[PDB]
DNA sequence: ATATTATAATATATAATAATAAATATTTAATATTATAATA
């Protein structure tokens, strides 16, 4: 869970994928700490959706280094860069 | 000096190869040019990447080889794109492994260093920094031709000859701290199956068993011991290869017979046999299988004496 | 039950309005994005609605849209969304604008949002990630099966011809114009 | 940056070819109608998609270039026709690898430019405007019959001319400012190996050898220097080839050989072998193929003063 | 708008040929029963399509046109026999390939219209339609002797000779409301394969020709002038055809190899090459066939100045 | 229900052989006072020349053999796919 | 006259998607309370 992989989890039988992300989820909603946009943002988000890149990892990218009043190819550069 | 040496002159390849390329992007760099292109390939396990990684130091270039079965994504080759900048080079390992949408995202890169990107929708025309591609595949047969045709210069690998074995393992004993004598250096090249990286890989392997039973010294009793540890000899001959050798020279003489009738005498799977043990022999003048069947020199039988017309 | 009503406003108490429909008024809320659609006083008006059946109370709940009703619905299936918590969410943003956040499932724009927390957000945006969809004549029956013939979906063809050309045009031209289009 | 000659009369390479097809041109021209089918075929990778354009500038009209995946589909190509005007014209590539359900909405497409489909069966009968219909396949051979003969005007791409060559490499080396030799432009046209790539490819490093050896000057005795070492020959041929022709004649004197056996004994997978090099030397007409065995011709026994049986 | 010729006269061509055919118009028209099932076998260029559609004109009777490439399942098979109605004909190209299956679905199916085959549970007993089956193959020796055996009318189409062609180029230019000159009409009747759909191509490429580069009709001149601009001799060559005969008569010293080998050096489908070839080459008795590959004429290797050692 | 059939209520969809046999069961004591062989032998010649199962039965379907012979009806259904 | 094996097709183990039926799990609404960030 720690680790965010569902596919140690599906493996159990009657365990699916939708259980499986509300195990991580629900778990990482604080348990287990202890063991026990703009038009070129939007053209951006399109262009990574096209090119293999699931929303989530498309989104916080954004969300991380956004673009303001300059073109799109230098910051979904330096995004392309930032994912690294 | 490391396992592997990063210096040109450190490693004594072959003759063509130890001349021409380097020294010609030695005497073209600085000049303000992107270099182009370069290819190298041969047998599995001799540090194509660590030969590209090595050129790539002399050229004093950010590098950094990345494996090809391993970034099968286009996304990662944006990545890598973007972190490299103009006039940069970079190792690519396994072309050939890639999966394809690598391959139409990478055209327009080598047609004008150009990114096309699909997001009515349209494409976006993202242009790159110049760049370079250096090639280091085990076999890019099943390679796309208009990628070979993009791509400019190729080097083969072959089997080295006896002395830049020697060589070879004279320098990396020097770099291992060996007391070993050229003529225990000649037996651990002719021990050793080619393949320098991999002859260099034996060669580690027989220092640390003769540090076992004695120093790092390497005596003609040495190397007899380490040959008879690994059950291999001074021919090169696997043991397993041996005994269908033996098997095949008490039964047909050397004779030309079916594939099928000795795989079926030697109770051994025949693909197998096709893809590992006459290989090693067929490089050289050993194994010469015809239209009737297997033809084997008598040098081959030089290792027990007993041949026949 | 309660699908939809058409009657007469009788007051404004914002969120609970009452709606006389003949003689009885209807305890039913509305949101604030509500609020700048209703009439005034007296007018009647017609609201997509559906009832909330609790073990003590029956609460009703009236939309201008059927569609946002039918978010509404599929929000109260969720076992953690109760109708403040929907309210709260499309008081904040409009109908679509969720539907692709959702789609996008990005926590920002509906933390802003009062009263919402953080996990709430998430576990929303996962258990309501898109499994759903997202929001004849003889020419338009030959056009339909000449695009299957093409390849085209009769679903896919159909909205490509029923969109743009008239009604009974010649079937060369209305079929040239559903292939008009691009991806 | 890629090498494109701007006009048709600007393209170099196939003068009577170009004659021709500028006749084609000004016969469009002139007649005020859309140009006939032009069948085009012949080298694999040449950029015919930006011939087709530049052929759509000598119209004035739009050419959408497409290929197969592109019509795999009927409906995608009776859309791109649905926005297909009077006048205009469209590239098509892999259609021997198309579906025949796309060849027979094809047919009445350049059949006086109709179309028919079916809906208890119900005829639907469309008109489309005139247009260019182009037709471009690496290989016209998979091309059917009845469609083929249908067709009107069929072109054929090939390797330019060994002076039509060296006056391309001239051209190439002036644009990339290589101050070349007439007699190295020779050289090179006798290096061009068939392939516009491979031949700018060598003028770039060619360009580099004067760069780094030479005081930036081509000559012949320059070009000599650069290109009578490793995989080269002035005829085609290279080390590779030459090993290959060796292993090939003292193993089995020019008779039928394995290719799995020639793949173990050269060291080297026949796949790239068979990708590259063996098909350029058949191009050559060098090697006589059997379903037995590869053997080389008269010619190579010429080369090396060997026997006929 | 075709230009097609949609008169038995058109064909004129072969006219003890051209009359067994009217003969056996007649003996449709007389016996008013299901005749003989068709299987006429020619080289193309000729119309053989057109041929067929002209019988089923005659008949009175609408024909569907197919090919044995086409059809791929025996139901297909009985989708288009179940097609065609009374008083119809369907025309099939290159039935040398069949599935078996297809065949002995036939058998009864030519017998007495009927289809007999296993569904056990109850067989079918379908009895087809009075319809003419109409078989259009090139070659027939390639198809089922049995098959040739039980198919009734069988033809030689041939190439036709000058005063056919020259006709037929006479009568097209005609239809498009051009008019040709005897003796142009000649050289081009003689050249073009004797075939009116090559000579109609030609006709097409000349007018063009005439249509820019001359200013009103095609005479001798007009033609010689573009055949120089086409690069085709007073025999009908092509560039490709040059090729070819350079290389059988210089590279492979007389061409004693398969059509194999020449095709993969030429990189050339195997039936376009030899229809492309067979039947101009051998008509002029150029090149014959043996069994090691089809080697030239002494004649042929003296058409271009060399002596036969 | 009187029949006590069940493959009849066992093709609506999402009954199984147990439900509608219960459905027998209960209902035999509620309620107190209250296509050929030539169709099926198309079928199966036309899956055994070659013919997709589904769109074979729906040609057959489509004008089937009730007031004709089968091999007319065949004749007819291989009218729609042409 | 026997194999043999150098090239030519081939058929299915292993990737995938699409119902489906046994097996479950079955509660949020209101409100103090306490931090908590920001504030005269």
């Amino acid at each position: 869970v720690q680790a965010q992989d569902t596919s140690t989890l599906v493996k159990i039988p009657g365990v699916g994928k939708k259980t499986a992300e509300r195990l991580l989820v629900e778990l990482k909603d604080r348990f287990k700490a202890w063991e026990n946009v703009s038009s070129a943002e939007a053209d951006a988000v399109s262009a990574l959706i096209a090119l293999g890149f699931k929303p989530q990892e498309a989104s916080r990218a954004v969300a991380a280094v956004p673009g303001e009043d300059l073109s799109s190819e230098e910051m979904i550069r330096q995004a392309l860069k930032g994912m690294v | 000096r490391a396992i592997r040496p990063l210096k040109l002159a450190d490693y004594i390849g072959q003759p063509s190869v130890r001349e021409q390329m380097e020294l010609f992007i030695h005497a073209a760099r600085g000049r303000q040019e992107a270099l182009d292109h370069t290819l190298i390939f041969g047998p599995p396990g001799l540090g194509k990447t660590t030969l590209a990684n090595i050129i790539a130091q002399e050229m004093g270039v950010s590098i950094k080889s990345t494996s090809g079965p391993v970034l099968e994504r286009p996304g990662d080759l944006a990545a890598l794109l973007t972190n490299l900048e103009a006039g940069d080079v970079l190792f690519v390992d396994e072309i050939h492994r890639l999966s394809p949408i690598v391959e139409e995202v990478l055209y327009p890169a080598m047609e004008d260093f150009q990114l096309d990107i699909m997001i009515a929708a349209r494409s976006i025309k993202l242009d790159l920094p110049p760049f370079t591609l250096v090639g280091a595949t085990t076999r890019a047969g099943m390679l796309t031709n208009p990628l070979r045709d993009r791509f400019g210069i190729v080097q083969r690998l072959e089997f080295y000859n006896v002395e830049d074995l020697a060589t070879i393992v004279s320098r990396s004993a020097g770099i291992l701290g060996l007391e070993i004598e050229p003529q225990g250096a000649a037996e651990i090249a002719k021990r050793a199956r080619g393949t320098p990286r991999i002859a260099n890989r034996l060669l580690r392997r027989v220092r640390d068993f003769a540090e076992v039973r004695g120093q790092g010294d390497i005596t003609r009793v040495i190397a007899d011991k380490a040959l008879n540890l690994l059950d291999v000899d001074e021919r090169g001959f696997d043991h397993l290869d041996r005994r269908l050798l033996l098997t095949m020279i008490d039964k047909f003489d050397g004779g030309p017979v079916g594939i099928d009738n000795l795989a079926a005498a030697l109770s051994e799977e025949r693909h197998t046999i096709e893809d590992v043990l006459e290989p090693y022999l067929i490089q050289q003048g050993y194994i010469m299988r015809t239209p009737r069947g297997r033809v084997v020199t008598r040098h081959a039988y030089l290792h027990f004496g007993l041949n026949i017309p | 039950m309660i699908g939809r009503l058409r009657g007469t406003l009788a007051e404004k108490q914002p969120p609970h309005l009452i709606l006389d429909v003949n003689g009885v008024g209807y305890e039913v809320e509305v949101p604030m994005t509500t609020l700048y659609r209703l009439p005034s006083v007296g007018e009647p008006v017609t609201l997509h609605t559906h009832l909330v059946v609790r073990e003590d109370a029956h609460l009703l709940y009236g939309f201008a849209e059927k569609r946002e009703r039918e978010l509404f619905r599929e929000l109260i299936r969720l076992n953690g969304v109760g109708p403040k918590l929907a309210l709260a969410l499309m008081s904040g943003l409009e109908v679509d604008e969720l539907v692709r956040c959702v789609q996008a499932q990005d926590t920002s724009t509906l933390v802003k949002i009062p009263g919402v927390g953080k996990k709430t957000a998430e576990r929303l945006l996962v258990e309501l990630k898109d499994r759903f969809k997202a929001w004849v004549s003889s020419a338009e029956a030959d056009a339909v099966s000449a695009l299957i013939a093409l390849g085209f979906k009769p679903q896919e063809a159909s909205r490509a011809v029923a969109a743009v050309p008239g009604e009974d045009l010649s079937s060369e031209e209305m079929i040239r114009q559903a292939l008009k289009g691009m991806v």
